[PDB]
């Protein structure tokens, strides 16, 4: 499975940006499709899990209520929009996806991600 | 061991499975039928290394212990190796825990693309449970 990113760039601060996935290949077997992020010297971390034959979201602490993670099951894609940006925003976001069952615990940890994109830079002002 | 459709629906609804986490018996009827055909030596090598185990198809790599997967979960405690009883109890105690998780059962691929949306009660009519 391909995964392809759009968006991301230059936005700045307390403002939004919106990055899209796209997924290779049949609806069906996609389980999660979740971002990651590489911040300036630290590991990569996960952002924003949604499990796509529920809906359900799971968000990392340092982003809730200014993150929504959302998708359009039908196209194979989902989305981050970002609200309310801030300086530790600023990283690499990589879209991961997996095509079996994780359990929500595990579901922002990368070990968990066997299919992934590009990486999109965002940078906050 | 390769239950028949109404002996399963009778050991499942013997194990509670009936109504759990909301979903009627059917449903873990149809369930079974679609990911191992009723067999409980099941299994099936998935690409990351994990195996799917047993009657309901239990992955290695989060659920139990078979050791091919350093560093792989065993959240049910179990190893692996007990799904393939031809009684159903791990198994059945592995996929209360399996459903219980947040995502209902979704989490089981077969039932999601042959169970989900159907009349799951057919699996069930029939037998005299
Ligand atoms: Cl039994
Ligand atoms: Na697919
Ligand atoms: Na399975
Ligand atoms: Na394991």
């Amino acid at each position: 499975v391909q995964l392809v990113e759009s968006g991301g760039g230059s936005v700045q601060a307390g403002g939004s940006l919106r990055l899209s996935c796209a997924a290779s290949g049949s609806t069906d077997s996609i389980e999660y499709m979740t971002w990651f992020r590489q911040a300036p010297g630290k590991a990569r971390e996960g952002v924003a899990a949604l499990y796509t034959h529920t809906g359900n979201t799971y968000y990392t602490d340092s982003v809730k209520g200014r993150f929504t993670i959302s998708q359009d099951k039908a196209k194979n894609m989902a989305y981050l929009r970002m609200d309310s940006v801030k300086s530790e925003d600023t990283a690499i976001y990589t879209c991961g996806a997996t095509r079996k069952y994780v359990p929500v615990r595990f579901a922002l940890d990368q070990s968990s991600y066997d299919y992934w994109g590009q990486g999109t830079q965002v940078t906050v002002s | 061991k390769v239950f028949g459709r109404c002996e399963l629906a009778a050991a499942m609804k013997r194990h509670g499975l009936d109504n759990y986490r909301g979903y009627s018996l059917g449903n873990w009827v149809c369930a079974a039928k679609f990911e191992s055909n009723f067999n409980t030596q099941a299994t099936n090598r998935n690409t990351d290394g994990s195996t799917d185990y047993g009657i309901l198809q239990i992955n290695s790599r989060w659920w139990c212990n078979d050791g091919r997967t350093p560093g792989s979960r065993n959240l049910c405690n179990i190893p692996c190796s007990a799904l393939l009883s031809s009684d159903i109890t791990a198994s059945v105690n592995c996929a209360k825990k399996i459903v219980s998780d947040g995502n209902g059962m979704n989490a089981w691929v077969a039932w999601r693309n042959r169970c989900k949306g159907t009349d799951v009660q057919a699996w069930i009519r029939g037998c005299r449970l």
